[PDB]
Order: C-alpha cells, then structure tokens, then sequence
C-alpha cells in the first residue's frame, strides 16, 4: 500500500525486489536476511547501508535524498536505506 | 542476561558511554509519561531523536517496537539497545 | 554486591572544574611547581572525599609541566574486573602549560 | 606479605633487559624517535606486567608510566593514596639513560 | 568572547587564529548556501590581503570537507585545523612548505 | 576493483601511469584513508623530491595551486584522491 | 574461407569475431498467424493477460560439445507478451513463438547474475533439433521483473512443481563461449613473443635458441619469485658517464648505516691508480680488499665503476672466472645522468654512452642530478629519456641529496640476478653495446705543484673550447 | 568499612640545560589529519 520512492530506471528498486524474497525463504531468524541484504547492497553500489526487517516497529532516520526504499514484503516489512 | 538497571533491562556490560546512556535512560520513560501515550506511533521516536540531537552529538537513529531486529554499523561505543515492559527500543550513532 | 557504584563522567566533571579555576593560567615557576602540585592534590583528594563512592579505593595522580616544542606519551595500563572496577582522567593545556590528572578506582572487597 | 623493594626490584630487572644494555654505545644508537616511541611503551608495560604476573601474589595491581624526550623542560610526578595502612602501597622510580627520561608509577592494593 | 568552537590542531599564535574564527564565522553565515568553492576563494582573498600574516615560505591553502584525510608539508609555522559547531565543517588552512 | 579513472587532469601520459600503479598497489595494501596519503605521498616524495601534498576522502572540496604540470584529481570505486605538488 | 597467421608452435585466426554459424527466418506465413491475435476473442491455454511490451530482455539457446568447437547458436533479442498461462515471445531474428507453461522439466533461478534469469528444459526446441541441446535461458529486465517473472512464480506455487535457486554460476554459462562475453560485461602475450624473437633472432642467427618454442609461454607464467645466495658477497655498483657525480653519490650512500644490513665495506679509489686501471686488475683489486679487510660474508661493498672500463667484459668475468664467481656476485647496479653533461659540444651532440648506460636489463636504476636548472627543462627532458629508454626506473636527485626512502629501496634490493633479467638482458644484447678504450693515450696523469693566477686559466677555457670544434 | 588512611609521595627528575646545539625546528614537517 505504500511504497517510497528512490532513483529512476529501477537500477535499485528493481534489485532490492529481487534480491529481498529469496533472503525471506531461505532463513528464519531476521539476522540472516538483514545481514545478507546489507551485505550485498554493501558489494553493488555503496560502501554503508541500513536494513530492517520486522512484522511491527517504529522508526525514523534520516538519510541521503532518493535512497530511502520501503516496503511490505508478504506479511513482513522490510525498511532500507543509505547513510555514511 | 540483560541485567536490571533503575530505567528497565539493559544489556550488559554497556556498549555506550554512562552520560549519553542516563540521558537516555531517563528521558524515555519521562517522555512517555508526561503527556504520551502507547496508542501514539511516530511523534514519540520524533521527540526522542530531536532531545539527542539538541544536547549529544547530531546524528542519530532510533528504533523501538514489539519485534523487529538489525544488523547495522555504528560510531563506536555509541549503542543503546533495551527493553522496559516488554517493549525493545534500539539507538545509534554515525558520523 | 555493588549498589552505588564509580561512574567516569562524575569525576571526569569534578576535576574539569577543579583545574580551570585554580590554575587559571598560571606560569611555570621553578621554585614552586612541585609544592603547586602538593596543594591542588590534597584539594582533589578533599572533592573525592564527596565523590559519593564508599569502597572504590582512590589512587590519584598529577602531573604538571610546561610544552616547550615538546613530545611526550602518557599511558597506563591496568588490572582490573571491569564488571566493578574502572577508572578516569582529564587533560589540561594552555599556551605553556600542561596539567593532567588521573583518578583510579577498586571497589574493596 | 610482601616488600615493596622487591617490587622495584622486579621493575628494574624488566626496564634494564628490555632496552637497558651494559655497553653505552647503542642507547646513543637508540635516541627518542617518534616512530618507535608506541612500540616501546606497550612492549616496556606488557613486559613488565609478565614479570608481575610470575609473582604469585594474591594482591591486585595497576601501572603507570610517562617517557619524556628532554630535561629541559622539566616535570613533576606526585602520588597520594586512599589505602590500607598494613598491606597497600605505592611505588615510583625515575630512570634515565642519555636522551630518554622515563618514569614508572605502580598502585598495590590488597584482595 | 570567541564564538563556541572545538581545536583539533593549531600551531600558529592565537591572535593569528582568533582573527580567522571571527571572519569564518561571520562568513558562513554570510554565504549560507551554495557550493565550499566560495567559501575557500573569499576566505584565502580575504586572508592574502592582511598586512599581518607576512611570512610565507609556499603560498596558502584553504580546505573544507565533511569526511576526508590527508598528509600534508606545511610550513612548520602555521597551519589549523578546528570545526564550526552550528554546521560542524571541519576547515584547514596552512601555508605550502 | 575497477581501473582509476582522471576527472580532472594536468599531467604527462607516462607519469599518468605511474600514479595508476601506485594507487592501486596503496588501496591494495592498506585499508586507511590517513594511511592512504601518507603512503602515496612518501611514494611521490621518493620519486620527484620534496613538497607533494595529498589529499584523499569521499567530502571535501579545495581552493590550492601547485607547479604547473603536477596536479591531479581522479576518482576510484567512488574514492576522491587529490594530489598535487608545492 | 579464412585467413591466419602460423608462426612455430601456435597459430593465430585474424579473422574470429565473424560468427561461424548465424541465420535468419523468411518464411511468415505461420509468424503472421501468431501476430495477428485479435484481442475480443480468446483461447484457454494462453489465457487472457495483457501486457503491452517487454523489450530488451534476451534468449539464450545452449549448444553443448559443437559451441566449444567454435560452432554456436547466437544470443537473441527479444520482447515479450504475457497471458495467464502462456507467453508470446517476440524474437527480432526468429518471429512470434508460443510458450507454455507445461513444457518445463526442471528449473532453475540465479540472484548471482547481474540481471535477473530463468533457466530450464523443453523437449522439443523452436531452432534445428539436430544441433541444440535443448536448454534454455530467459532473462527478465526491467519492469517485465515486476510483471512477469513473479506472477509466473505464483504459478509454480500453485502446481507445486518444484523452483531451484542457483548460487553458484550456471555450468552451462561456463561452458561456451559468447556465454563468456555476455557474462564479462593473450593477443599482447603473442605480440611480445613476437618482438621478443626479432631481438633475439637480431642478437645472433646461430644462438637465437633460448626458449624459442613453447618454453617461451613458460615464461609468461614466471610471476612468482624467489632467490637467494648465502656465504657470498654482494656488490652494489655504480655506473655513469664521465664528469656524472659518482664517487661522492657513492659516498652517500656508504653513510647509511641505518637499516638492516648495517654492515658494508667501502670501495675507495685516488686519482692516480686511476688513471692506470685496467679491467682485469680491477679484479685483482677486489680480491686484495677482500683479504686485508677479512670481511664477513653478510657485508656488501660499494663500488664505482669509472667510465674507460666496459661493464660488459666485467660481466663476462664474473660468470667465466672460477675465483670470482666462488666468492662474489653482483646484488644490483646503479647509474647516473647529469643534465649539465649531456651533450658533447655546443651543438647538440652526446657525449659517449648516455643513453646506453640505463638499458632495461643491466642497469635497475636510472638518477638525474640537477642545479640550477629551470623546471620546465627538467621535465622536457624527463619526456625524452621516457622515450629513448622504453622501461626503466627514472627518480630525480638535486645535486647528490638522498631521501632515506630511496637510500632503503637501493640498498636492501636484489633483483639482478633473478631470472626474468637474465633472459632480458639477452634480449637487449643489440642495444647495449658500449665501445671505450683504456691507455696511456686515452687517460693521463700530470703531478704539478706551482700557484697559478685565474685569468689565463679563463684563457684556456675559452680559447680551446671555443676552438675545439 | 570504616577504612581510613592516607599517605603521598613524590617523584621528579634531573635538571640540566645545554643551549649550546639548541632550539631546531623541522621546518617541512609532515603530519596526517583525518576526521
Ligand atoms: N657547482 C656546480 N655543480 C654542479 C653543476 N652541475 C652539476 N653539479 C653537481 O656536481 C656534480 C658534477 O660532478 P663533477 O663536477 O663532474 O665531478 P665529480 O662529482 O667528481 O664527478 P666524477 O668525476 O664522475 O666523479 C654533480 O653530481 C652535481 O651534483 C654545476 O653546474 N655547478
């Protein structure tokens, strides 16, 4: 229902799609999807990222412009982001 | 074991330094207390962040919730992670 | 069992006013640095005897000097449980002066 | 149980085979340097905190120490406790070689 | 009184580095938005054009960043370097060696 | 990973390639900014004399000079180096 | 048809880019029926889905043992169109072909690739059965990732038949060879064999057999390093045209004390030995030094070479004589340029031996030395040395003044006796030919011992300079 | 508990000035900031 935008072409937004529902099947603790999201965003584009994954939390950061992805994946929420 | 502490359970030994983790210690349970509730989502992470940022250094990002958890790099010695009545509240540093 | 317990900023606070005020940019004087350093010591001593901490034993130290283009390392090692145990410091420098003042902590047992 | 000449005893013994050598020749051949200068103060302090460790003593320790590069100018080191009258103590020790003029500051307190 | 400010390495005489806290300050707030480019131009006119600050073996250098590091020969008379609280710009200023 | 690459430029084709070399072999060895400049500048200061500044990040913008055929600006995997002489 | 190159061992094809195999479609007749699909009416297996445009996606066809011989199907261009149980591609090269979703034996999907793919098995492939291996791969681009990939992963949901994930690269990727240039994105090695004969070939007919065969590619792969000779003695020599700075250079050197050999033997010379030097007593000269001093094996000597003996014949001694090579050897060797001393005469012309001295195989190391010199010179000249010299280690010295940095780099590097140099300097036997001659003609000695006013002396400077030519 | 003592102590140094080789300054020094 919602969906916060970042840049155009879908260099990113495409990828992070993809990238996010493989991590959400192949484990079962958040640490493992997180880390493996963070680590290959790390490797592609840039060197310091932030991710979070929940059913339910709160947040608010602040960032670089048109680098902030948000998204419900399934019945989880996944939230990312660059910073640094 | 998250040992007790007079603000709520706090993992320990501390990742973050005495001044910076009273501070918040005390203005989270004060801050809820005067004129917030638990029904109200984004405006109390909003006071939060605005009260670190007037006093301590000027960026920082705060997470609390029911469940969630992270991965994150952070300044060192500069993470605040703990629970108050089954509550996880979460806090860090970058340059 | 350690209910009130050594926190660093306290004393890292109380030897900041300590030695702002009574240094107030004082000179190097031959004849009286050592005995400076007698005074302004027991005046620590006396403030940590208010520093609101039963057991934490308290092994301080001064030192005083003046930077003439000068290099120079300080450090210190330490043993210690750190669950109870800890410790502080501060630094203070004019133009021609130094002064740096260390404070230790054991909690007795 | 103890004496604290002993202790000084053992702090020499590490500073002089740490660096201290018999034949004054290459304490001129090892000036202060500003490289090497970390190098000497973490292997000086860890060696001699292997030396107290040998001891077996049951009491409880801490260090300290200052390297300064020249006499001129100057410098005061003071102690003063809040400790037991029968077991603790203190201990200081001055040390010179040509150009290098180092200190060692030690706190013993019992338990 | 100076306005607030943190001194992460100064070597010149402080009558030297108070005159360039004062037109630092003044200036960025002068200049409050736009690119650090102007800043270092008005900054080194302004700097090169005092009869005081008379001695210089190279000619000067202003730099302003947010995340850098360097290695620098400067002149082992002057060179600074401290931050402005309100924006925290870390700025340095020395002389070529 | 990825070759250097000159966004901004003033130098002869054959001392280009030789700071390729060197900011390779200094990213490839060491892993600090601080340590990034001292290394190449002590590199620069071993094979063209005294007085090469240098000045390596990812925020900062200059107002310098330097001799005329000495200065460089050039970007690797997002890595600003700025070096120049005098 | 085609044209190559054949040398000795290897050959080379000039012409591969060209695709051995590659066709086109000219029959329509059956395309048009699959184009013209009119919307209002439907049919069941392809469904009812509407998607407007899948562009820039591509197709792979693989081709087994026939794609390593060098004969493949290529990689197509393609665009989609999506239905709820069917898929219309659109293949610029082959026309409108039907996909459904039955076909499928196995399946695959990688996150590793930089694009999102779908690989898997059909029976029956749209190219020439014959050929084919009957696997293929779908890549999804762009919006077509949000449009389509994913509903037809829904699909697989509901049949439940089975979806794999792929980390590692896909074999089949590995296996060919246009495979190999879509998953990027040896002619200089032959070049530098080629050249590398000439010079060889140029040196002698008759001795042009080191490696000339395959060994040679073992060459290629000498990266790794390694020697070192024990209980020998190693000399640091110092080349240099007449009137270059050598003696104090060397002089300078000696004073580094500092590192980690910490222990060297001066080579020390007077004028009048120096004039009747000859190579073989220089050899002779060492062997004394090494006996009245009672040197130990780890210490090093610095010794100058003057410029009338030829290193060349020095080199061949070392090897040739028993004594020599017993006792010494030679760690690295260094020279020395003077931009003041570079031409012979007012008009430009070199003096002997410039520009052969600094040779990529024999000398390491190439210095300037400069005073008083306009930039701007310096550098030109820097240009044409770069030039002259194809490969060579140039610093820049004002007047005989040593960073410590580069006083480390001379003095604890071995590198002349590795290998690589041992077949370089054979390669450049051509280049380095020095032609010197040693006498009582060539070099003379006069002792005299009177005072003498400075105005004639400016006489003699300018009147047989002047007149020289 | 009541544990009540108090002692001190003091260290120092040798004194000597030269001046005759005195007062150099590097004067192109290098160092390395960072922030
Ligand atoms: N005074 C002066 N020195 C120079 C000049 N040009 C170069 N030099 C320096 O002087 C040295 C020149 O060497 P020479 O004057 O030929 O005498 P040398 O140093 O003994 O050289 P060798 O005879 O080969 O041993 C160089 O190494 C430079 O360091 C110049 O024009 N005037």
């Amino acid at each position: 229902i919602d969906m916060p935008e970042n840049s155009e072409m879908k260099s990113m937004k495409n990828d992070a799609f993809s990238q996010a529902k493989f991590a959400v099947e192949n484990y079962k603790f958040e640490n493992k999807i997180s880390s493996h999201i963070k680590k290959f965003f790390d490797e592609k584009y840039g060197p310091n990222w932030h991710c979070v994954v929940g059913k339910h939390f709160n947040a608010y950061v602040s960032y670089d412009s048109k680098n902030f992805i948000f998204f419900y994946e399934g019945q989880l929420a996944i939230l990312l982001y660059r910073k640094g | 074991q998250y040992k007790t502490f007079m603000g709520a359970r706090v993992l320990w030994p501390p990742e973050c330094a005495d001044d910076i983790l009273e501070g918040a210690i005390r203005e989270t349970q004060d801050a809820l207390k005067k004129f917030e509730i638990a029904r109200e989502g984004q405006k109390i992470a909003e006071h939060l962040k605005k009260y670190m940022d007037d006093h301590f250094d000027p960026y920082w990002h705060v997470f609390f919730g029911k469940n969630f958890g992270c991965q994150a790099v952070h300044n060192k010695n500069r993470f605040i992670y703990f629970y108050i009545e089954k509550t996880a509240f979460l806090m860090y540093q970058t340059q | 069992y350690i209910k009130n317990r050594f926190y660093p900023s306290k004393i890292q606070k109380i030897i900041k006013e300590l030695f702002e005020d009574r240094l107030k940019g004082v000179e190097y004087d031959p004849n009286n640095a050592n005995q400076l350093s007698e005074r302004l010591v027991l005046e620590l001593r006396e403030k940590i005897k208010r520093g609101k901490v039963p057991r934490y034993k308290i092994g301080v130290q001064v030192v005083f000097g003046e930077i003439k283009g000068q290099g120079l390392r300080i450090a210190s090692k330490c043993l210690w449980d750190v669950q109870n145990d800890n410790y502080a410091s501060y630094t203070y420098t004019s133009e021609k002066v130094y002064c740096t003042g260390i404070v230790f902590g054991c909690y007795f047992e | 149980e103890y004496i604290s000449e002993e202790v000084q005893k053992a702090i020499d013994d590490s500073v002089k085979q740490v660096f201290g050598i018999k034949d004054d020749s290459s304490q001129v051949t090892i000036t202060y340097n500003k490289d090497k200068v970390n190098l000497w103060t973490q292997q000086i302090i860890d060696y001699t905190i292997r030396g107290l460790n040998k001891l077996g003593k049951h009491f409880k320790y801490c260090v300290t120490a200052i390297l300064q590069q020249t006499n001129h100018a100057g410098i005061s080191v003071q102690i003063t406790a809040y400790q037991d009258t029968n077991t603790d103590g203190s201990l200081i020790q001055c040390y010179e070689i040509n150009d290098i003029y180092a200190i060692v500051s030690v706190f013993a307190m019992a338990v | 009184p100076l306005p607030p400010h943190i001194i992460r390495f100064n070597d010149m005489a402080q009558h030297l580095l108070k005159k360039v806290i004062r037109q630092a300050d003044v200036l960025i707030k002068e200049n409050p938005q736009g690119l650090e480019k102007d800043i270092a131009l008005n900054l080194v006119k302004f700097v090169k054009s005092q009869p005081e600050f008379k001695i210089g073996d190279g000619e000067w250098q202003c730099i302003i960043g947010k995340n850098f590091g360097c290695s620098l020969t400067f002149d082992a008379n002057v060179l600074a370097f401290f931050d402005l609280l309100p924006s925290r710009k870390s700025i340095l200023l020395f002389k070529s060696g | 990973n990825h070759e250097p690459e000159v966004k901004a430029t003033d130098m002869e084709e054959d001392m280009i390639k030789r700071v390729k070399e060197i900011a390779i072999n200094a990213v490839k060895e060491y892993k600090q900014e601080k340590q990034i400049a001292h290394y190449i500048k002590y590199e620069f200061d071993k094979i063209d004399g005294y007085g090469w500044n240098c000045i390596v990040g990812r925020n900062f913008g200059s107002h310098i000079i330097h001799q005329t055929k000495k200065y460089i600006f050039f970007k690797i995997n997002e890595l600003c180096l700025l070096l120049w002489k005098a | 048809a085609e044209s190559f190159i054949l040398q000795e061992g290897c050959y080379l094809l000039l012409t591969k880019e060209i695709p051995y195999f590659d066709l086109w479609n000219c029959q329509n007749d059956y395309s048009e029926k699959i184009e013209k699909m009119k919307k209002r009416i439907l049919w069941e297996p392809l469904g009812k889905q509407i998607s407007d445009e899948l562009p820039k996606n591509r197709i792979f066809v693989q081709t087994g043992r026939k794609s390593n011989y060098g004969f493949d199907i290529p990689i197509m261009q393609a665009s989609y169109y999506m239905h709820e149980l069917g898929l219309r591609i659109e293949t610029q090269r082959l026309g409108w072909f039907i996909l459904f979703f039955k076909e499928m034996k196995e399946i695959q999907i990688t996150q590793k690739m930089n694009h999102t793919w779908l690989i898997f098995k059909v029976d029956s492939n749209i190219t020439f059965n014959s050929i084919s291996k009957d696997t293929i791969a779908l890549e999804f681009t762009g919006d077509a990732l949000e449009q389509s990939f994913f509903k037809i992963k829904n699909y697989f949901e509901e049949n439940q038949i089975k979806y794999e994930y792929q980390v590692d690269i896909p074999a089949i990727f590995q296996e060919s060879q246009i495979a190999k240039k879509q998953i990027l994105n040896n002619e200089q090695f032959f070049i530098s064999y080629i050249e590398s004969k000439q010079l060889m070939i140029l040196n002698q007919m008759k001795d042009l057999k080191l490696s000339a065969y395959k060994n040679l590619y073992e060459q290629m792969q000498i990266s790794q390093a390694i020697t070192p000779v024990e209980n020998h003695i190693g000399v640091i020599l110092v080349n240099g045209s007449y009137c270059s700075g050598k003696r104090k250079f060397a002089e300078n050197l000696i004073r580094f004390g500092s590192d980690n050999n910490l222990r060297l033997h001066l080579y020390k010379f007077d004028l009048n030995e120096m004039s009747e030097l000859t190579e073989k007593s220089y050899l002779s000269g060492l062997l004394k030094f090494a006996s009245e001093k009672k040197i130990q094996n780890t210490d090093v000597i610095v010794a100058s070479v003057p410029h009338f003996i030829n290193t060349k014949i020095l080199i061949d001694y070392f090897s040739k004589s028993e004594k020599i090579s017993n006792a010494f050897y030679i760690r690295t060797i260094a020279t020395k340029i003077n931009i003041n001393n570079i031409y012979s005469n007012f008009n430009k012309n070199p003096v002997n031996n410039v520009f052969t001295y600094g040779v990529e195989g024999y000398s390491q190391f190439l210095l300037l030395d400069t005073y008083n010199n306009y930039d701007a010179d310096v550098n030109a000249l820097n240009k044409t040395l770069s030039g002259v010299l194809p490969g060579a280690k140039i610093y820049k010295i004002m007047n005989n003044i040593l960073n410590p940095a580069l006083a480390k780099d001379i003095l604890t590097s071995i590198t002349f006796i590795s290998e690589q140099n041992n077949l370089n300097r054979l390669k450049y036997s051509v280049q380095y030919d020095l032609l010197t001659s040693n006498g009582p003609s060539s070099v003379v000695f006069i002792p005299f011992k009177l005072p003498i006013l400075r105005e004639k002396i400016r006489d003699l400077i300018y009147k047989k300079i002047l007149q020289n030519g | 508990i009541n544990f009540q003592d108090t002692e001190t102590r003091y260290g120092g140094i040798q004194n000597q000035v030269v001046n005759i080789n005195q007062y150099v300054q590097r004067n192109p020094n290098f160092i390395d900031l960072d922030n």
